[PDB]
């Protein structure tokens, strides 16, 4: 230790700077973590936490294409009447001819008129429903076209319903209004207002549930009014909905020409509906289900131009708005979803900023109509006292940062002399400041937004925003079951389409000027003002419910243990029902049979006996191994979203998740599926609630699996480097054989000496010699389309021997080879040699690359002598897949053509296949195509730049299994996947013969 | 601008920077090749990071302006990757990017950005082999200092007690092994602290960036 | 993609589609990934039973279509799944890397029978049937087993 | 806070928002929970309320009157919840 | 080169993975000399190709 | 609760705010006319 420090001194080397440093940082780290931990205990976790950033330019995703969910739109409303999904009484046929409508192109037209006009009205009574209503659409879309696109609700109008069941069972329902139909008489019904509104402060009968295609015809036509709803409104009364004015003693009450201008308004917009072509629109707060998304609904059947945020950001959540966008989406009409935290003063600045900023900085160059921040948490049994992080956090998004916001594009706007355009700013108000129970500190910010009332007068951006304080009422959505009761009283409760509309009424022309002249206030709250003690009353008809339901249900449980007493439990035991529960029956799902007499009608009588069946290829089986499991699954998955349970089934059969089991189980005898893991049994009704969560996470385009690949990991991808040994290397121990395998490569570079001992050598390398040094590097490409996680050719039966000696691309081949048999109805391919020579059946499958994985043992693991077969080269080969299958299964003599061709093999194997059999080579072959994905496969797809970056398509909010998207505006390259599939083919006539299904005609 | 446009697209091409005239374009310099096209407009990104509008068309010495009004002195991203990748596989056992400079200023006089220009001229010319002689690589050094002269215009014993410091440094080394003390832990451990700083400095960054000083105040 | 869609909608174009008719297509790319080879196979199979179950799939992740795309007025690019009231022939293409070209058109089984005599058909709807028995019978073996 | 209107509402404001309204709050609400802590159900604290006549009449209040008109709510507050026996609202609409 | 010559990290062009492929061979004949929109069918055969 | 008016009346005043910021401009600019012609009245002193 001594000679250490002595020596050190002499290098002049500080032994101990090395803690010094660390000593020091150690300190600044509890001095920073002191004033998080200050700033935490002052803001809360709530606040600090949910007040984190969350918007990003490059997570935004705009709707565009209007031009192509319209044929969609229409191609669906018209296989849906002919299924009769849609009767001619159904208000959706209505619905959606407004949408249809609403994007009129030359070209939507050609295409009604292609398929209206090629129906045969005779096929059905459907089929004529489907030729009229088209007939009537093509003429509206023809009379729409070069027309404003318009806002028109013609949903069915509801009202709140509770019922309480004889044993105390409390159900909530939303029934038709009695004497409200359309908005048109729901904007009457307003107008004429209730008893309870008492001192001051037209029948166009519709063709409507009965005959939609009368109605549909009617769409398309301006409806003239004398009789303006305003002039039914009572003397001395007040409409439901109204607008206030503010007296020069300062209060707001109701003024009759502004609820009339505003209530004729709404009228006129029941009618004709209003357009809002032209117009920008930020809304926050327009999740699903809530008052929002059916504003936006709204504005997108106008034609606007929409900015929507949302704060959880998903596929889920994208997925929706896509949805959303192709039915209301309206010519010129357009949707951006960004993600977006109105908590965040930096989410507020950096929105409205990509907002304003030119399309070639990166931005969208608008510039605001309106601004509609709904955008709210719920803050709930949280009193006085309780106030706290929450509640403060939630005063910020409700109040504070909505300042901020509209103060942003006043910037914005007066940055570019923007002087004659407002933003009209929807505020969302309340009527109830602290009336209710423990808001939190909801009231306070409702109540603060009012200040803009005046703030717009006495400040100075009364030209770029204009106020519209909007007082929302009551209203029902997914506390309701008092809603029938409250509106027992002369008050209306609303549903959420019915403020919606409300809300799109102040946006119409008419009311927009009123506001650009001074700030509108919107009374939209149903006469609730009215009804006094409105905490008591409200909490007692919830106490009178609450109690007649647990008296009634507590009654009934007791007369119904009385009964069990007075009468044995043996005689009502024989009363109660049996419940059957439903197992899987897979299907290996053939063709369907019609009779001939149906079959004749299809093709041409002239048919019969024209075409030599020995030159028709017919397909007579298929299968496939893939990232969604065999083509029965995939299917289901591709075709409809989610698995039966027949799916399920399979899946977790497939992916090894449950195992089949016969005997006894701990005692008593099974026979069924059992966790293969526990040995527990399991039950079919049961599969998806305990599997299909983790099967859904662990099949179709997900993160590379390194487990599924001999450990390939993109992030950690392992190369060698070489440099030279700059001075001698401490020997090591080595076998004589070895060591001279060294000194051979390296010679006057190395020393190997036998250790007289042991009889083996020591191996010193010198300076100058050759050294490989392991380094990793990270890569971009981090997502596959994978086989489910847990297949394994074990299951599908095949011996362990195979397994070893075969390259896994082999092993996808040999388990579809027999999948496709087995869809053919071919259970022993022997069979083929009771109707055909060995000579005639063949085999045109081909491969890409395939063998992948033993090229790299033959190239890579051979290079570093790790021990590897001494026939991988067999394995490489892309023609032993079909050797395998012929060697394993098949045993034919027939043709044995294999195709190259790259991402293409498998329809030029049809090719090929198609031929042979025309050639009279074969009857019947095997064609399809097969390829493995692996480590050094996916890196040089990078480096050709043709899959997707995986790293962009994260910086863009792609989930992995988004990342496939064909003909869409982002496509960003491809995504690559693993597996096999093949088909059987044959001479129809021997088809015909053998009897097997036909799936179709090549 | 223009002999770092032009090492890199000969690089790329694997042609000397004479068979390629900055006078052409970029898709007459591919032929066809797209992938080629795709990568030295990738590489050419990493390097300057300001993406003319179109890279493919403006030929390269019209390219060399738009790039020398917002580069200078940079060695850039790519090319230093590109430089520290020919120092590795073609210099002589020991001969290291630190080593090559002292050399050409020692003896060929070369500060700083001058030896820049001496290095991305050895890129182009890179030797298919990696260099045996330390001479040898002072020889490769020599003749690419002057194919940077005429090509920019210009024209061209404490040893003892480093032979012995090494041994006592190896003296020491040796005795630290048989005392099993890690002489580089101090080193670690400092290291790692500096990084949770940078990691909860940051944090505080944002809430103050969020709640602003007088608030934070 | 857009290669694609404009040999395609030429293909049309020059055969005489009908205006107003487009082809709809479909890309299953999007649910399975790429396997090189395997490709054409797996869009074979979903031809088939696109045939026999009339259902055309939605491309799912087709967020925005391509506005590029919207002068092929003889392709249809639907995102939503249409249960139709009946397919008659589709078209597989694929095209591979080194002008690796290739199509394939595959008809609705139910065409095959119109050329074949009655009692013909009725034997053969026989033997298909018995087969189905004993391969479900098979299959539900090898399953379990 | 003078002279700063909507667009200027920033780091200053909010933090008077908080003195001048949240804070207030959470001040009343720490005595109610230390009177109930004890039983304190007959001595009531009374809580004048400094309020504005003058909610955003004038210029650049900063986020003043916002302050001033949310303490209004406590008017309400005092009925609808559960503090009464220990606080009780008397507000004055401080003049000029 | 793809599977070794990348192992080391010695330089190596960005499509070895084109010239690779057993069909890209018959491509560069179309697209040097033939120019064919023909058929383009590619046999594995191994010894017999 | 009890609410207390100690406003001394400015609640009738119409218009508050412009007649405050009348008031205001009138005291200012009649503060500086009177100042600004008195320093040059009193140059025209020293000068003459």
């Amino acid at each position: 230790r001594q000679q250490l420090q002595v020596l050190a001194r002499y290098l002049k080397m500080d032994l101990d700077n090395g803690e010094r440093k660390f000593l020091k940082e150690k300190d600044t780290v509890a001095e920073l973590q002191a004033q998080l931990d200050y700033l935490n205990a002052e803001l809360g976790e709530f606040f600090v936490n949910g007040v984190a950033t969350s918007f990003s330019r490059k997570k935004a995703r705009t709707f565009d294409s209007s031009w192509n969910w319209a044929k969609q739109s229409l191609l669906s409303l018209y296989f849906e009447i002919i299924h009769g999904v849609l009767k001619n009484v159904d208000r959706e046929v209505v619905s959606e001819a407004i949408n249809i409508m609403n994007r009129s192109n030359d070209a939507l037209i050609k295409f009604m008129e292609y398929h209206i006009s090629n129906t045969d009205e005779t096929k059905g009574e459907n089929y004529q429903l489907v030729k009229t209503l088209g007939e009537q659409l093509i003429e509206n879309c023809k009379q729409v076209l070069d027309v404003d696109p318009v806002y028109k609700d013609v949903a069915k109008p509801t009202g709140p319903k509770t019922a309480i069941d004889k044993n105390g069972n409390i159900t909530y329902s939303e029934e038709p209004r009695e004497k409200v139909r359309k908005l048109s008489q729901y904007v009457q019904e307003m107008a004429l207002g209730g008893p309870i509104t008492k001192e001051s402060q037209m029948d166009v009968e519709d063709a409507l549930d009965k005959d939609s295609t009368k109605e549909v015809a009617s769409l398309p036509n301006k409806s003239t009014i004398s009789k303006t709803v305003s002039s039914t409104i009572p003397r001395e009364t007040i409409p439901f909905l109204h607008l206030r004015k503010k007296t020069p003693a300062g209060d707001w009450k109701y003024d009759r020409q502004l609820s009339s201008l505003f209530l004729d308004g709404l009228e006129k917009a029941a009618f004709n509906g209003v357009t809002f072509k032209d117009k920008y629109v930020l809304i926050t707060g327009a999740g699903k289900g809530s008052i929002g998304a059916e504003v936006l609904q709204g504005l997108l059947q106008g034609g606007a131009k929409v900015v929507v945020t949302t704060s959880r950001f998903s596929k889920q959540v994208t997925d929706y708005y896509q949805s959303i966008y192709a039915k209301y989406g309206a010519k010129g009409s357009t949707l951006i979803v960004v993600p977006f935290n109105q908590g965040s003063k930096q989410d507020v600045e950096a929105l409205i900023e990509f907002i304003y900023d030119t399309e070639k900085n990166g931005g969208l160059g608008w510039d605001l109509d309106a601004i509609i921040p709904f955008a709210a948490i719920p803050e709930q049994g949280i009193e006085l006292e309780h106030i706290d992080s929450k509640s403060e956090f939630a005063h910020r998004i409700m109040l504070t940062n909505i300042l901020r916001m509209m103060g942003c594009v006043k910037k914005q706007k007066s940055a570019r002399g923007i002087e004659t355009r407002p933003a009209q700013v929807i505020l969302p108000m309340s009527p109830n400041h602290g009336t209710f129970g423990g808001d939190g500190m909801y009231s306070e910010s409702k109540l603060s937004l009012e200040t803009l009332f005046n703030r717009w007068h006495s400040e100075s951006w009364a030209n770029q925003l204009t106020v519209c304080g909007a007082i929302i009422g009551w209203t029902r959505g997914t506390n309701n079951i008092i809603a029938e009761g409250i509106e027992k009283m002369g008050v209306r409760t609303f549903s959420q389409k019915e403020m919606a509309f409300n809300l799109l009424g102040l946006l119409t022309p008419e009311v927009v000027e009123l506001c650009q002249k001074s700030p509108v206030m919107a009374d939209l709250n149903g006469g609730l003002q009215f009804v006094p003690e409105l905490k008591e009353f409200t909490a007692k008809l919830r106490k009178e419910l609450v109690e007649t339901s647990e008296v009634r249900k507590a009654v009934s449980i007791e007369t119904a243990l009385e009964h069990k007493v007075v009468n044995g439990n043996s005689a009502d035991a024989a009363y109660a029902q049996v419940e059957i529960q439903p197992r899987a029956n897979i299907q290996l799902d053939f063709p369907e049979l019609k009779p001939y007499k149906q079959v004749k009608q299809i093709a041409p009588a002239e048919l019969e006996g024209l075409l030599d069946l020995e030159r028709v290829i017919v397909v007579t089986g298929f299968a496939e191994v893939g990232p969604w499991g065999s083509a029965r699954t995939r299917w289901e998955m591709e075709a409809f979203g989610e698995f039966s349970l027949e799916g399920c089934v399979e899946m977790a059969w497939i992916m090894g998740f449950i195992s089949y089991h016969n005997g006894n189980l701990k005692g008593r005898p099974y026979t069924g599926w059992v966790d293969s893991k526990t040995k527990e049994p399991v039950d079919d009704k049961d599969v998806k609630a305990k599997y299909e969560t983790s099967i859904l996470e662990h099949s179709g385009i997900r993160l590379i699996e390194p487990e599924l690949f001999n450990g390939y990991n993109p992030e950690k991808k392992e190369m060698i480097q070489e440099v030279i040994v700059e001075e001698d290397l401490e020997p090591f121990e080595a076998s004589k054989e070895t060591a001279e395998q060294f000194k051979h490569q390296h010679g006057d570079k190395v020393d190997i000496f036998e250790i007289p001992e042991t009889g083996e050598y020591s191996v010193k390398l010198l300076k100058g010699a050759t050294l490989y040094i392991p380094k990793a590097l990270r890569f971009d490409r981090l997502v596959a389309g994978q086989i489910p996680t847990g297949w394994n050719a074990k299951t599908y039966g095949i011996s362990d021997d195979i397994i070893s000696q075969v390259d896994p691309i082999t092993l996808f081949v040999l388990v579809s080879v027999v999948e496709a048999f087995i869809a053919s109805g071919i259970t022993d391919p022997y069979e083929m040699y009771k109707y055909v020579h060995v000579s005639e059946v063949g085999n045109c499958s081909g491969s890409g690359m395939g063998g992948v994985s033993a090229l790299r043992g033959m190239f890579k693991d051979r290079f570093k002598d790790e021990p590897v077969q001494n026939d991988i080269l067999q394995e490489s080969f892309i023609n032993t897949m079909s050797a395998w299958v012929n060697m394993l299964l098949i045993s034919s003599s027939g043709p044995i053509k294999t195709p190259v061709g790259a991402c293409a093999t498998s329809v030029e194997s049809v090719d090929i296949g198609v031929e042979t059999i025309l050639s009279g080579k074969a009857r019947i072959c095997i064609v399809g195509g097969y390829d493995d994905f692996q480590e050094e496969g996916s890196f040089e797809f990078g480096n050709m730049k043709a899959t997707s970056n995986t790293l962009e398509e994260f910086e863009h909010g792609r989930t992995p299994a988004e990342m496939s998207r064909p003909a869409t505006t982002t496509r960003n390259g491809f995504m690559e996947a693993q597996g096999a599939g093949i088909q059987i083919i044959m001479q129809a006539d021997l088809a015909l013969k053998m009897g097997v299904p036909i799936y179709g005609i090549v | 601008a223009s002999l770092l446009l032009h090492v890199l697209v000969a690089h790329k091409l694997k042609k000397s920077l004479d068979s390629i005239p900055m006078s052409k374009t970029i898709k007459d310099l591919v032929g066809g090749k797209s992938t080629v096209q795709n990568e030295i407009l990738g590489d050419l990104g990493k390097e300057f990071g300001t993406t003319p509008e179109k890279p493919e068309e403006t030929p390269l010495e019209e390219l060399a302006e738009t790039f020398q009004d917002t580069f200078s002195g940079a060695l850039g991203k790519q090319s230093s990757s590109l430089l520290s990748r020919l120092i590795s596989s073609k210099m002589p056992g020991g001969f290291t990017i630190t080593v090559a400079r002292k050399y050409l200023q020692t003896r060929w006089g070369l500060p700083s950005g001058r030896q820049d220009g001496v290095l991305l001229v050895a890129l182009s010319n890179e030797p298919a082999a990696r260099l045996g002689s330390e001479a040898d690589a002072k020889a490769f050094l020599d003749s690419m200092a002057q194919k940077y002269a005429s090509i920019v215009g210009v024209d061209l014993l404490e040893e003892i007690t480093k032979d012995h410091k090494v041994l006592a440094r190896q003296q020491l080394q040796v005795l630290a092994r048989y005392l099993k003390m890690d002489l580089d832990n101090g080193e670690r451990k400092f290291l790692k602290e500096k990084d949770t700083v940078a990691e909860l400095q940051a944090q505080l960054d944002y809430l103050n960036a969020e709640l602003g000083e007088f608030f934070v105040n | 993609d857009k290669n694609e869609s404009a040999t395609i909608n030429e293909m049309m174009k020059h055969l005489g589609r009908s205006e107003g008719n487009p082809v709809i297509g479909v890309f299953q790319k999007f649910l399975t990934g790429h396997p090189k080879g395997a490709a054409g196979a797996w869009m074979m199979n979903g031809a088939l039973q696109i045939l026999n179950s009339g259902i055309i799939p939605g491309n799912r992740n087709a967020d925005n279509v391509d506005k590029i795309l919207e002068q092929f007025e003889y392709v249809l690019y639907p995102s939503k799944t249409l249960k139709t009231d009946g397919v008659r022939a589709v078209s597989i293409t694929s095209f591979g890397f080194g002008q690796k070209g290739g199509q394939a058109i595959v008809v609705h089984p139910d065409y095959l029978y119109g050329a074949i005599t009655e009692d013909r058909y009725n034997e053969y709807v026989a033997k298909v049937s018995a087969r189905e028995k004993s391969a479900y019978k098979f299959f539900h073996n090898g399953m379990i087993y």
